[PDB]
């Protein structure tokens, strides 16, 4: 069709472009002409200088012209460990596994040298979620006392015998 | 809302329960009251692991829920669930824990000697004092499983008996804590 396509092919040879790691900003003009997009219509232009190239989250206007956000994405220990300190603070909630590791490449050795700063919840999926390690107040016990715990049934106890036991043991 | 409930209900959550709870508490902990769905985009939690913990706190009474229904405008009925700590029912409920726990402990010290004293390795099950002389011979003159006729060992039952031991004191001292902060929130 038209006006809609033409954008896909300049976010991802951007994006390609950035991996190559030029950083340095490229003009609508410039990026058009290694995508092969000479002939696009100029009120996609407009379109595009206007809405696309500033709306989307991947796109930094600097000087005038346009260049990636990698410092948004995660790419070094420090910011995994300062946005997830961030989010727990806020309240925000964790972050899947795959969008750390597409931000932050080579990220298993981010999380390994982290170690237990990260806590790991395994979604249905096999989706792993990360979560900040607030460790403020920390306690546990041996798998015994949990066991033990587990076995004290108290969903099915009503709260008239509940409240009725303090009395019973004289407290 | 005295900080020292607040501070009680932090140590217990985050003792006894698991991150998830922790999380939730502390939602409610900022704010007294807090809907059920702004929770969940908060936490970003799955709607089944988010109602399995909120079923979970409700079992524990730790915090109350209440229903209201309301007409939109677009027309259709709302059912919101909002959520409410409860500290009267909270500090209750972790009494009646403790002294279960305590009484279960107590307890558990007889529960050590009742446990059987005669095993037999041939059948693998458990054998009381008084079972054991039934099963003894006169005739053969040497008490044996009438059922497998083997040698019976009673030292396997003293070893587990000693471990409970130890429990007890760690056990004393690790809930100290906890046992401050039910005094302090008396008043
Ligand atoms: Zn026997």
């Amino acid at each position: 069709g038209y006006k809609f396509g033409v954008l896909a092919k300049i976010v991802n040879y951007m994006k390609t472009r950035h991996q190559r790691g030029d950083t340095h900003p490229l003009t609508l003009d410039e990026i058009l002409d290694e995508t092969q997009h000479l002939d696009i219509g100029l009120k996609q232009k407009q379109w595009l200088m206007t809405e696309a190239l500033v709306n989307n989250p991947k796109i930094e206007v600097i000087d005038g012209k346009y260049a990636f956000k990698p410092k948004y994405n995660v790419r070094d220990k420090k910011a995994l460990l300062r946005l997830l300190d961030q989010h727990d603070q806020r309240g925000l909630g964790g972050i899947l596994l795959e969008d750390i590791e597409e931000a932050l490449p080579n990220s298993q050795k981010a999380v390994k040298a982290l170690g237990d700063q990260i806590l790991f919840v395994n979604r249905p999926d096999k989706k792993k979620i990360l979560f900040f390690n607030d460790k403020s107040c920390q306690f546990s016990v041996d798998e015994e006392f949990q066991k033990l715990w587990r076995s004290v049934t108290v969903d099915s106890m009503d709260e008239e015998k509940i409240e009725e036991y303090l009395k019973r043991q004289g407290i | 809302v005295p900080a020292a409930l607040k501070r009680l209900a932090k140590y217990v959550i985050r003792g006894f329960y698991g991150i998830e709870h922790a999380l939730a508490l502390d939602i409610l902990i900022r704010n007294s009251c807090v809907k059920e769905e702004d929770m969940l985009e908060l936490l970003k939690f799955d709607r089944k692991q988010l109602r399995s913990v909120l079923n979970n706190l409700k079992g524990d009474k730790f915090i109350k829920c209440r229903m209201r229904v309301e007409t939109a405008a677009d027309g259709k009925t709302t059912r919101h669930n909002y959520y409410f700590i409860n500290y009267r029912t909270l500090v209750n409920v972790v009494k009646y824990k403790l002294d279960h726990m305590r009484r279960r402990i107590e307890t558990d010290e007889r529960d050590s000697t009742n446990r059987a004293s005669f095993k037999c390795p041939v059948c693998s099950s458990t054998f009381t004092d008084l079972e054991a002389n039934q099963l003894f011979d006169p005739m053969t003159g040497t008490f044996r499983c009438t059922f497998c006729h083997t040698e019976v060992e009673e030292d396997e039952s003293a070893m587990p008996k000693k471990d409970a031991r130890t429990l007890l004191a760690r056990f004393n001292e690790q809930i100290e804590p906890i046992y401050a902060l039910l005094r302090e929130t008396e008043d």
